[PDB]
């Protein structure tokens, strides 16, 4: 069963430094990559990176300097790290799995806010 | 012969690799990349009578027969000294048949180890189809 | 980055009735073109991959075309569940993106 679930911390000041994880399951993350996604309160969906299943990542142009995508193959965990939080950040953010060039499963998301 | 990276993609293309079972083209051009580095008369020995032929290299013991293997299955009904041609064809015929499902690139270790997962795209990217 | 354009923003139709709905890419993407619906409070889910292959499970009512540059999918007699957002992606090289999404209403 591929499964893929997000955690975060909800509510962050642009004062912190976000982290959000997605613990995924029922396949390898040598053999897949895992996309990240947000989709602000009422628009589209935007992406935002990738790590491939070799390690290597891409990332949004415009976002690219504030962010960063790591993951653990053991603990089976992919990380999303960002910093320079604006308001324009709160949003629903998700992981999906990458097979061959289409996003064929993806997490619940968890939903974010950027304080004052 | 030793083909390009554009030109093989582009004859994989015309023999309807171009996902095949979901398989899009670029895993095609990387399991030839690292199974025979692109060469059509490529061989190796394996620690059983088996010898794998070829540019995709298909097995003497399960797809073609060499008629000095032990066992051969011969699943695709060919010779494989017919898989060691300049045209891909009988090749691509028996990839087709070997690969069933959208699993059956596993057929190859090397994609499975070596291509899986990555930018397999990045092999036909500014190649004329 | 290649832009997608995807029209129209929202579509009222009833059920039964037959809709398209259209991604312009800025450059070509050589059929890496995927379709997602997202109903109302879940997270996308793939429909078509590569153009005009339906994911499993998804039902033959849909189909998606086009080449080079223009991609539809086409719904024939809609279903009460295919009510939702319809949003379409490119995997040609990177960063990927997203088109701004169509909204599939009932009439």
């Amino acid at each position: 069963q591929v499964q893929l679930q997000e955690s975060g911390p909800g509510l962050v000041a642009p004062s912190q430094s976000l982290s959000i994880t997605c613990t995924v399951s029922g396949f390898s993350l040598t053999g897949a990559g895992v996309n990240w996604v947000r989709q602000p309160p009422g628009k589209g969906l935007e992406w935002l990176g990738m790590i491939w299943g070799d390690g290597n990542t891409d990332y949004n142009s415009a976002l690219k300097s504030r962010l960063s995508i790591s993951k653990d193959n053991s603990k089976s965990q992919v990380f999303l790290k960002m910093n320079s939080l604006h308001t324009d950040d709160t949003a629903r953010y998700y992981c999906a799995r990458e097979r061959d060039y289409r996003l064929d499963y993806w997490g619940q998301g968890t939903t974010l806010t950027v304080s004052s | 012969k030793v083909f390009g990276r554009c030109e093989l993609a582009a004859a994989m293309k015309r023999h309807g690799l171009d996902n095949y079972r979901g398989y899009s083209l670029g895993n095609w051009v990387c399991a030839a990349k690292f199974e025979s580095n692109f060469n059509t008369q490529a061989t190796n020995r394996n620690t059983d009578g088996s010898t794998d032929y070829g540019i995709l290299q298909i097995n003497s013991r399960w797809w073609c027969n060499d008629g000095r293997t032990p066992g051969s299955r011969n699943l695709c009904n060919i010779p494989c000294s017919a898989l060691l041609s300049s045209d891909i064809t009988a090749s691509v015929n028996c990839a087709k048949k070997i690969v069933s499902d959208g699993n059956g690139m596993n057929a190859w270790v090397a994609w499975r180890n070596r291509c899986k997962g990555t930018d397999v795209q990045a092999w036909i990217r500014g190649c004329r189809l | 980055d290649i832009v997608l354009t995807q029209s129209p923003a929202s579509l009222s139709a009833s059920v039964g009735e037959t809709v398209t709905i259209t991604c312009r890419a800025s450059g070509n993407i050589h059929n890496y073109l995927a379709w997602y619906q997202q109903k109302q409070g879940k997270s996308p889910q793939l429909l078509v991959y590569y153009t005009t292959t339906l994911a499993d499970g998804v039902p033959s009512r849909f189909s998606g075309s086009g080449s080079g540059t223009q991609y539809s999918l086409k719904i024939n007699s809609l279903q009460p569940e295919d009510f939702g957002s319809y949003y379409c992606q490119h995997f040609w090289s990177t960063p990927r993106t997203f088109g701004g999404g169509t909204k599939l209403e009932i009439k």
